[PDB]
């Protein structure tokens, strides 16, 4: 009886390798439009990165300020800071806290030379070499009176 | 979840001031800034 | 003498049905593969659009951060082939304006005041703290970013 069965034993492979081949079809499609997701989505974020970038140099020479980096605890939220323009020394970096929310003004001198410090220590309050605090407030005015006393 | 620092006033602008009203041609401006060097007395 | 081709068929046959279950594990492990490269690719795309995410919220904070030490907001960008522009607003008596970049070598940056939609009344509170001629198209220098910036800052807080 069995070339018959045989017959029928191709018939049921057919299928099921047409079933498989429909699959794949599936599988590669959706590899597809993720494929596709990938690229654009990395360059979306490539392009949104420079964009930014650029945004940041504007403040960084609107303002005399950069702000590198952000250094965030449960505690607070800090930043690390420069503020002033290179030639006497002119550059004043920090770290600002976020903490009822109130300032934390912290100094960075450990990277100077003792004739930057002194250039600085004269141009500058004494208490802008004092971790201070106050309120959001007077951030502002903060601001101006380091840039003041720089140029 | 919690914001130490205020979130931007200055950004409710955005959707309120029309900044794409216009869009001109730097190179232009940068033109009609000098106005003419060149005239009757040139 | 001569061979019925129906006894030669029935090796044909099995060779055939050989020839299938071969493809069908081929298909079976390639099923495989494909399954595979679509749970990375799955992951991928969750990295990226979490990534995107948190690099967009880093700038605004940064943004904020700038916004309540100095008072100024750089809202968007724009490039034209003519140059790249900059969307701004400054203080806190609030002044909306742009500046432009020539898209060349040479630098000095226009200014451009934007004023439409504005109060007769608001109007008249900015003139009475802005120069003239900060309400009108203009360029300065490069070097000159800072001093126009507080130029602005000082004309709003006082």
């Amino acid at each position: 009886l069995l070339v018959a069965n045989l017959v029928n034993e191709n018939f049921v492979l057919s299928e099921k390798l047409d079933t498989k081949a429909t699959e794949i079809k599936q599988l590669q499609k959706q590899i597809d439009s993720l494929n596709a997701q990938v690229k654009e989505l990395k360059t979306q974020t490539s392009q949104q990165a420079e964009n930014s970038e650029v945004i940041k140099d504007l403040y960084e020479y609107l303002c005399n300020v950069r702000v590198h980096k952000s250094y965030e605890d449960d505690s607070g939220l800090w930043f690390d800071i420069s503020q002033g323009t290179h030639s006497d020394y002119s550059i004043m970096d920090y770290k600002l806290g976020f903490v009822v929310t109130e300032v934390i003004y912290a100094p960075v001198l450990k990277q100077r030379s003792t004739e930057e410090l002194y250039s600085l220590q004269s141009k500058l309050p004494e208490y802008l070499f004092e971790t201070l605090s106050f309120p959001l407030s007077s951030l502002n005015q903060f601001y101006n009176k380091i840039a003041k006393s720089l140029n | 979840k919690k914001r130490f620092l205020p979130q931007s006033v200055l950004i409710k602008r955005e959707d309120e001031i029309a900044f794409d009203d216009f869009h001109l041609d730097a190179r232009k401006v940068l033109n009609d800034l000098s106005a003419t060097s060149e005239n009757p007395f040139s």
